[PDB]
């Protein structure tokens, strides 16, 4: 039971938290990357004004 | 030129409606940012809901494990079907 | 007289405002969508009632594999001896 | 020991790491998309500017 726990110990102490922090930062990036997309949408909003005259 | 004033009166009606909505939306942008980070902190504080992750993850894996074995079945089923199709009668009777 | 120019610009201000509103409508609706897809991470009964039923279909498939088939073990042996017509 | 292996084997044959690999793809897809709507926007308006 201990070894099954040890495999889990390894996972939980060294893998899950790194994967979790990596996930965290990478989700911050996909949150924030969707938001960066929203920044290019703002670039489109600028375009949208130029196109009024167009 | 008379009718223009009426149109101007109408024009400025929203204007008012819209700006009220724009204020709302500006706040909503903040609120969404205010829902999201937030989650950033939740991710900084706890074990990112790993249990649900593994359970949802597994749901699809099982559905895919099924597709893989179904593939294996169509393969074996036909490899064997065709071997029997020929082989039981390869000499026909000899 | 010049009221036409007032109005033209005024309507343009409105429509520009609408475009901007729609822009933000979407910043918000997109940001909604951005959070809504995160709410996904942040009923055990079904999880056990499929997983276990998906788990069971697989166990069944493992046995379908025995009939559909493991017979190739024998049938390949037949593939070796049946061509003894040659 | 058995109840635990029955469930732990699930991971062995399929987790967080996969979500992470997806993220490792996804952000560069979003980065490609941002570029292609940022630098490409610059192209759209270098052309629109010249044209206007």
């Amino acid at each position: 039971n201990q070894e099954l726990e040890q495999q889990l110990c390894i996972i939980e102490k060294s893998l899950n938290p790194l994967k979790a922090e990596n996930q965290k930062l990478m989700r911050e990036n996909n949150n924030l990357q969707s938001e960066i997309i929203l920044s290019s949408e703002n670039a489109q909003q600028k375009y949208n004004l130029l196109t009024v005259r167009l | 030129i008379k009718e223009l004033q009426e149109q101007l009166r109408n024009c400025k009606e929203q204007v008012h409606t819209q700006e009220a909505q724009l204020s709302y939306l500006k706040m909503q942008v903040s609120n969404r940012d205010g829902e999201i980070n937030r989650l950033k902190t939740r991710l900084d504080v706890g074990g990112i809901n790993m249990v649900k992750l593994v359970q949802d993850y597994n749901y699809m894996q099982q559905n895919d494990k099924i597709k893989l074995l179904n593939h294996q079945i169509d393969y074996l089923n036909k490899e064997n079907t065709e071997m029997d199709s020929i082989l039981r009668s390869k000499p026909y009777i000899a």
